[PDB]
């Protein structure tokens, strides 16, 4: 998971 | 928005799609090609191809289970392009690269008609 | 094999199918969360949820044109959910933690219910 | 395009  | 996004997803779902299309799951319709038939998603052919977006958003092919190409396509050519939409890779070889980009512009999949351009234009 | 492959093709067939779903192009069944109904396409559903696989590929309900989820489930949580499915995207707040990881364990979804274990335990 |  990360911060498009 | 404040969204987290899940890397792998898209591909992840490719690879399911691509394993009920093995399966024959759901599959709704039959592109004939010359002699040869394949079944696929219409959804999938959509989402890849400028062409069966046409076709499907029609009031009327949209509900067709047989959709026939022009007889001047290539099945082998055709059977490359529906691997490609269903798992991102392309078997280009230098026997089939002709079919695979006259089959990708009558299919209108811009970016496969622009590696077969390139690909030539280096030989 | 000796194949190419376009590193944007799953994002691109995803986002297209996105597309499809916000102008309910070929949408094959409607999920109904308590009053709140939700229309989709079955193989996309399939593809990110380990229990709309094993429904869609049972040989009666694969032929359900409506699904009714337990009366449990919230309706926030599954279009969060849903927009998960389509995009890659989770909406995942402090308000909405608990929804989205119980929606997630039942419609059992691995990646989600991971990220939710991870972000509860650190709060 | 990449060799994957
Ligand atoms: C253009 N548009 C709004 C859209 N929405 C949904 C779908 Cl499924 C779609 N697919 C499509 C259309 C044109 C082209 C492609 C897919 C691939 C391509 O090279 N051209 N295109
Ligand atoms: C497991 N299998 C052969 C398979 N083939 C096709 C599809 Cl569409 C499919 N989808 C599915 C099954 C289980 C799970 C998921 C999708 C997501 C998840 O967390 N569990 N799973
Ligand atoms: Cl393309
Ligand atoms: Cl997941």
């Amino acid at each position: 998971w990360v911060i498009p | 928005d404040s969204c987290i996004q899940f890397t792998r997803h898209a591909s992840d779902v490719l690879l399911n799609l691509n394993r009920l299309r093995s399966r024959d799951i759901l599959t709704d319709v039959v592109i004939v090609v010359s002699r040869e038939q394949f079944r696929a998603h219409k959804t999938v052919l959509m989402a890849c191809s400028g062409l069966f977006y046409s076709i499907f958003t029609d009031q009327l092919k949209c509900n067709l289970s047989v959709i026939n190409l022009d007889p001047e396509i290539n099945p082998e050519g055709f059977c490359i392009l529906l691997d490609f939409m269903y798992t991102s890779r392309l078997n280009l070889r230098e026997g089939n690269i002709m079919a695979v980009m006259a089959t990708a512009m009558y299919l209108q999949m811009e970016h496969v008609v622009d590696t077969c351009r390139k690909f030539i234009k280096a030989s």
